[PDB]
C-alpha cells in the first residue's frame, strides 16, 4: 500500500557576490 | 505519480502567487518575509484546491495539500558595474516520503530574482490523495 | 490547527539532532559537493526512525520529510521558510526543527516532518 520512494531536490551552488569598488578621480596627463 | 493539476498550470499559479507577494518589493526585507510567505502559501493552496475540485460537487475533497515557501536574500556586497551577477549562499533541499507512490506527489517552483531584486523564492507543493 | 504528533516532540527533536550530527557533525564547513549525500543521510535516518517509532498491526500514517542544508553568510536574517496545509486538523500535522551551526561550522540544517493519518 504505502512505501518508501526515491528522494527529490531543490539546489543552489554557492556563488560569489559582485563586490562594488571605490575609484579615484582619474588623472589625464 | 501524476499531479492533479498539469504542471504548466501549476507553474503559472506559483509564478502569480510570487509576483502577487513580492512583485513590488524594491529589496529584501526580513520584517515582511513572514507576510510574504503567508501570502504565497495562501494563494497557492486556494488555487490548487479550486482546480482540483471536480465539477460534480457530490464529490468530497480528493486531496490533502501542503505548500512550503522559502524566501532567500541574495548576497549583499561588502559596500552594501560590469555584467550583472547574483551572489548566492549555497543550499540544498531534498524530500523523502513514506507514501502511496501512485497517488501522492510533489512539485517545485523557483522564482529567481535578478540582481536588482535581491532575493529568490522557492516553492514546494505536496499532494496526498484521499 | 493540527493533530497530536504520533511521536512526542522531544523524541523527534532528538531523532533530528542525531540524524544531523551523524551526517554533518564531523564536517569542517559547508561543502556543496557533499550536501546531497548529507541530506540523503539525514532524511533516511529521520524517516526510518519515525516509521519505526510510530507503529505498534498495519501502518497508519503517511510521512514526508524535508531537509535543507544552508551555508552561513560570511561573518562580519537572510532567509525565511514557512509551511501551510489543507489537511485533517485532528489527525494530521507538521513539526519543524533547526539544527543551528555556530560560526566555525558555517552551515545550518532545517528539517520538516509532515504526518498524514491513514
Amino acid at each position: 500500500l504505502t512505501t518508501v520512494p526515491l528522494t527529490t531536490i531543490y539546489e543552489c551552488p554557492p556563488s560569489p557576490v559582485k563586490e562594488i569598488f571605490s575609484y579615484s578621480k582619474g588623472i589625464q596627463t | 505519480g501524476p499531479s492533479p493539476i498539469p504542471t504548466n498550470r501549476l507553474k503559472q499559479i506559483a509564478a502569480d502567487a510570487c509576483n502577487d507577494a513580492i512583485g513590488s518589493a524594491e529589496f529584501y526585507d526580513h520584517a515582511k518575509t513572514e507576510q510574504w510567505n503567508h501570502q504565497i502559501i495562501n494563494t497557492i493552496l486556494k488555487a490548487v484546491i479550486a482546480e482540483s475540485q471536480p465539477s460534480d460537487s457530490t464529490t468530497p475533497p480528493q486531496f490533502k495539500f501542503a505548500v512550503n515557501s522559502t524566501i532567500v536574500q541574495h548576497l549583499v556586497p561588502s559596500s552594501k558595474d560590469g555584467k550583472p551577477h547574483v551572489g548566492r549562499r549555497g543550499m540544498h533541499s531534498a524530500t523523502g516520503a513514506f507514501w502511496n507512490d501512485k497517488t501522492d506527489g510533489m512539485w517545485t517552483y523557483k522564482h529567481e530574482g535578478d540582481e536588482s531584486k535581491g532575493m529568490d523564492v522557492v516553492v514546494m507543493l505536496i499532494w496526498i490523495a484521499v
